[PDB]
RNA sequence: UAGCCCUGAAAAUGGAUGGCGCUGGAGCGUCGGGCCCAUACCCGGCCGUCGCCGGCGUCGAGAGUGGACGGGAGCGGCGGCCCGGAGCCCCGCGGACGCUACGCCGCGACGAGUAGGAGGGCCGCUGCGGUGAGCCUUGAAGCCUAGGGCGCGGGCCCGG
RNA sequence: AGAACUGGCGCUGCGGGAUGAACCGAACGCCGGGUUAAGGCGCCCGAUGCCGACGCUCAUCAGACCCCAGAAAAGGUGUU
């Protein structure tokens, strides 16, 4: 008994939706990560443009 | 009484076409209901001191 | 109750069930000090059953949230009322502390009742807690920190042994 | 190794220590042959700690490795040529022993029949001149 | 420990006969092939009946069989009994039924073969109907022995009807007190 | 309630239990349900023919909860790696034997 | 009033928070973060018992959870002059292991034990019928042995 | 000494209670890794060698952990 949640592709043997659930929560947490790092730079960008 | 008002209610579902589920159940957990504290605010009670 | 760790104030309201005789009972409110919310709604049915004819089977709680002090930064003076039990009889007690939060002042009670009076935390009942302002304190241990331009040094400092070499060639100054 | 016997695994054994009878150290009337103690109070049967262990079926060896010699064969003791030839289709799995009664003349002959058939004998050089 | 209770681990039935009959042991090998392989429940009944003891294989007389084959529907089936077929003196004429049994007796198979019937062993039953189709499998009165009328509550309890162990039937052998209301009591 | 600890599990509690420590019984055997065939071949009568359908009846307590539960062997969990507290008094009293109503999810992740 | 302490508080060998000791605690009360280890619990190995079974298909030609023929009518497909038709293996003559069926294989769960009860013993001793074209003065039985092993064990085998 | 109810010991080892029949955990085929229960972590003695938190207490007989192996009424301008 290889472990689901510990490797892929046993989950996908038991649950095919688990992959398309998983790259969606890699795609969207990377677009919330590109957003916030760009946003936090854009606050101190104009604050550094001031001085 | 139930066997009596059970069998007649069983053939009432034959003429009407339903799934009335005459088997009895234990008490389920209480339904997600909604209380209303209309106007007022709840009463603050606090433990009384000891006097003999 | 164990009074495990630092406590946490909860506002718990609840009401006995609507009977066919009684519709809409008035939904009482208490102020439970407990380490988590599961103990907090367990002490509500301890205190309500001593005050009204209610119990957990024929009642339910309809709120249990952490209610927290507004001013966690301002230093406040707390006076609380106690109903502990002793080994012989039971006594009422007023008792004053001085903390930045309400749940930290009642935590400072349970520790202090066990320290001075050896009273285990199941035998003591908090009646009410509120901030008092200065010049209404009666305890001279709380009163002595009401001093603008207060100052005091730290004599005879001792700490961090074995942290450094247990074996040193150096007699450690206590300043 | 004069001969190699098919697959020889790592022979594990659970114990290499030869179970002794209780109180066999203290007396010499008591042989070291195992007899289980059935007294009503003794501390070996009741199985206290730090005392003489008593054998049970958990100490049994692996089935694919049971009766394996350290050379990887399994002995089958023979008496003459006519029962050496019965081990011809087992020669990479089993090995022959010559019984201790076989005279030095006949033992010389049933080891030369063993070398033609390439069957391992465990004691080839026994009772020589 | 687990607390899953003891005595549920072991079953106390028979997995092979205790006979050393090399002709019953080949009948066993024939039918425990057919039991695990043909998927018919006739071959499971016959297989566990070959394992049974001699007391569990009571003899079946000739007129229990032909009385249990005058029934409607049984007109062309074959009678299986795992055990002997003896013959009744009580029956006068024998129908032409087809039987199949271990060890039919000598006077019985003279009366079955005069009637025109055919006796079979369990070999040529297996060639005939491997599923066991069209067979009426019979049994003898396994509680018809003299031993079972000694079993029950007690012979000296109320309404026992248990037939005690006396060494000889007659007057003065277990008939005096406890058996009549004049002498002592009556149970 | 002197001998048990229990409470109301959330969705990933049963999700972690059914996958990791989940086992099934067919007739008398404790099998690893490592295939969706093994769920369907016995309990497929009730339309709960896959793994995540089995996980749906047993969280949202559905019509066939009973036969979905009794399919499962009892969850043979490990010892709680954070340690326990006192094991003999109530969770209210400071120990842990009894109802705790959502803190069992915190306990499963140490158990499971 | 009640917490800690003290007075009240006296016994015979020399002596006991277990001991040494311990007073910014190694004491008492209330707590926190760690950390320690049972034969328990979880994963894995192996033995055994018990439970449910598997293979007589050694079927390299066996193939079947639906199956044939041969006729009444239609296709898609394979070879066109829109007419169309069973090939039985063979350039290799080949293809492991098995199943003492009382044997073999597979999965799953379990394992304390006095008195007591059953089972298995290729555990052992003496004697008999059979049987090993057994063994032996080129050395039997016995006895000895820091010799070599096997068996969980009862024990056994081998070297000197 | 004798009853009731449940468990246990007798038949039963193991961890903890220094020691132990019955107490507290916990039941046992032979092992490796993991983790815990009850209990603990100055040194014997595995683990507080944490910059642990807050108080209480000084004894010229301190005190110190279920069962459990020593004590009361009364009193103390001793401290809180
Ligand atoms: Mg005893």
């Amino acid at each position: 008994k290889k472990n689901p949640l510990k490797n892929l592709r046993i989950m996908l043997k038991l649950n095919p939706y688990a992959k398309t659930m998983r790259r969606n929560t890699i795609l969207r947490q990377a677009r919330n990560h590109k957003l916030r790092v760009d946003k936090a730079a854009a606050a101190a960008a104009a604050l550094q443009a001031k001085s | 009484k139930r066997v009596k008002e059970n069998d007649q209610k069983k053939k009432e579902a034959k003429e009407k076409g339903t799934w009335v589920q005459l088997k009895r159940q234990p008490a389920p957990p209480r339904e997600a209901h909604f209380v209303r504290t209309n106007g007022k605010e709840p009463e603050l009670l606090e433990p009384i001191p000891y006097e003999f | 109750m164990k009074a495990s760790g630092t406590l946490r104030e909860y506002k718990v309201v609840g009401r006995c069930l609507p009977t066919p005789k009684c519709h809409t009972p008035p939904l009482y409110r208490m102020r439970i000090f407990a380490p988590n919310h599961v103990v907090a709604k367990s002490r509500f049915w301890y205190f309500v059953s001593q005050l009204k004819k209610m119990k957990k089977s024929s009642g339910e709680i309809v709120y249990c949230g952490q209610v927290f002090e507004k001013s966690p930064l301002r230093v406040k003076n707390f006076g609380i009322w106690l109903r502990y039990d002793s080994r012989s009889g039971t006594h009422n007690m007023y008792r004053e502390y001085r903390d930045l939060t309400t749940a930290g002042a009642v935590t400072q009670c349970y520790r202090d009742m066990g320290a001075r009076h050896r009273a285990r935390a199941h035998s003591i009942q908090i009646m009410k807690v509120e901030e008092i302002a200065a010049s209404k304190c009666r305890r001279p241990a709380v009163k002595q920190f009401h001093d603008s331009k207060i100052k005091f040094p730290l004599p005879h400092r001792v700490l961090r042994r074995q942290h450094k070499p247990r074996f040193t060639t150096k007699r450690p100054n206590t300043f | 190794a004069a001969l190699r016997p098919l697959v020889k695994p790592k022979i594990v054994k659970k114990r290499t220590k030869k179970f002794i009878r209780h109180q066999s150290d203290r007396y010499v009337k008591i042989k070291r042959n195992w007899r289980k103690p059935r007294g009503i109070d003794n501390r070996v049967r009741r199985r206290f700690k730090g005392q003489i262990l008593m054998p049970n079926i958990g100490y049994g060896s692996n089935k694919k490795t049971k009766h394996m010699l350290p050379s990887g064969f399994r002995k089958f003791l023979v008496h003459n040529v006519k029962e050496l030839e019965v081990l011809l289709m087992c020669n990479k799995s089993y090995c022959a022993e010559i019984a201790h009664n076989v005279s030095s003349k006949n033992r010389k002959a049933i080891v030369e029949r063993a070398a033609q058939l390439a069957i391992r004998v465990t004691n080839p050089n026994a009772r020589l001149r | 420990g687990v607390d899953i209770r003891h005595n549920k681990d072991r079953k106390v039935r028979r997995k092979e006969p205790k006979s050393q009959d090399i002709y019953l042991r080949l009948l066993v090998k024939l039918y425990r092939f057919l039991a695990r392989r043909t998927n018919s429940t006739f071959n499971q009944v016959v297989l566990k009946r070959l394992f049974m003891s001699r007391t569990n294989r009571p003899p079946l007389s000739l007129s229990r069989m032909i009385r249990k084959m005058k029934l409607p529907g049984r007109e062309n089936k074959t009678a299986v009994v795992v055990g002997t077929i003896t013959d009744d003196v009580r029956v006068q004429e024998v129908p032409k039924l087809k039987v199949c049994a271990l060890r039919v007796t000598s006077r019985a198979r003279s009366r079955i073969l005069r009637a025109g019937g055919k006796i079979l062993t369990f070999d040529q039953l297996a060639l005939d109907s491997p599923k066991g189709c069209g067979t009426v499998l019979l049994s003898g009165p396994r509680k018809g022995r003299e031993v079972y009328r000694h079993f029950g509550k007690a012979p000296g309890t109320p309404h026992s009807h248990t037939k005690p162990y006396v060494r000889s039937k007659g007057r003065k052998f277990e008939r005096a007190r406890g058996r009549r209301a004049s002498r002592g009591y009556k149970n | 309630e002197p001998y048990i600890a229990w409470g109301y599990p959330n969705l990933k509690s049963v999700n972690e239990l059914i996958y990791k420590r989940g086992y099934g019984k067919i007739n008398k055997k404790r099998i690893a349900l490592t295939d969706n065939a093994l769920i369907a071949r016995s309990l497929g009568k009730y339309g709960i023919i896959c793994m995540e359908d089995l996980i749906h009846e047993i969280y949202t307590v559905g019509k066939r909860f009973k036969e979905a539960n009794n399919f499962l062997w009892p969850f043979k969990l490990s010892s709680p790696r954070g340690g326990m507290k006192k094991k003999t008094t109530h969770f209210v009293e400071g120990g842990d034997a009894g109802n705790r109503e959502d803190q069992i999810n915190r306990l499963i992740r140490r158990m499971n």
